[PDB]
């Protein structure tokens, strides 16, 4: 999933 | 500001066939990147409204996904094998294009495309 769309994921 | 209709994956017009490369395509090739770790954003269309990108659909005319190309293959939409790579071509450039290059998407676009090339290597012979 993303934490910033696009830039950063949190998975 | 809206989502555009996804692109089109079933055409009763267009003549149908099954060859060993798009069988390959969709049970090798396809396969392999579904299931790999960093399948998960390629596989449906950019939604650009949940995903807060107003200028996603601005920048990017020729969208396309790994869903779209899976629904392809079991549609028969494709003739011709390269017409299914170019899609699979279209949608590393898309992210290349949009995303900057330490984005997040990029990293998992690189290698997702890394192992595309491998297995295009081993394409089998018509």
């Amino acid at each position: 999933w993303w934490i910033i769309p696009k830039v950063k994921k949190g998975c | 500001s809206t989502n555009p209709p996804p692109p089109e994956t079933s055409n009763p017009n267009k003549p149908k066939r099954q060859t060993n490369q798009l069988q390959y395509l969709l049970r090798v090739v396809l396969k392999t990147l579904w299931k790999h770790q960093f399948a998960w954003p390629f596989q449906q269309p950019v939604d650009a409204v949940k995903l807060n990108l107003p200028d996603y659909y601005k920048i990017i005319k020729t969208p396309m996904d790994m869903g779209t190309i899976k629904k392809r293959l079991e549609n028969n939409y494709y003739w011709n094998a390269q017409e299914c790579i170019q899609d699979f071509n279209t949608m590393f450039t898309n992210c290349y294009i949009y995303n900057k290059p330490g984005d997040d998407i990029v990293l998992m676009a690189e290698a997702l495309e890394k192992l595309f090339l491998q297995k295009i290597n081993e394409l089998p012979t018509e």
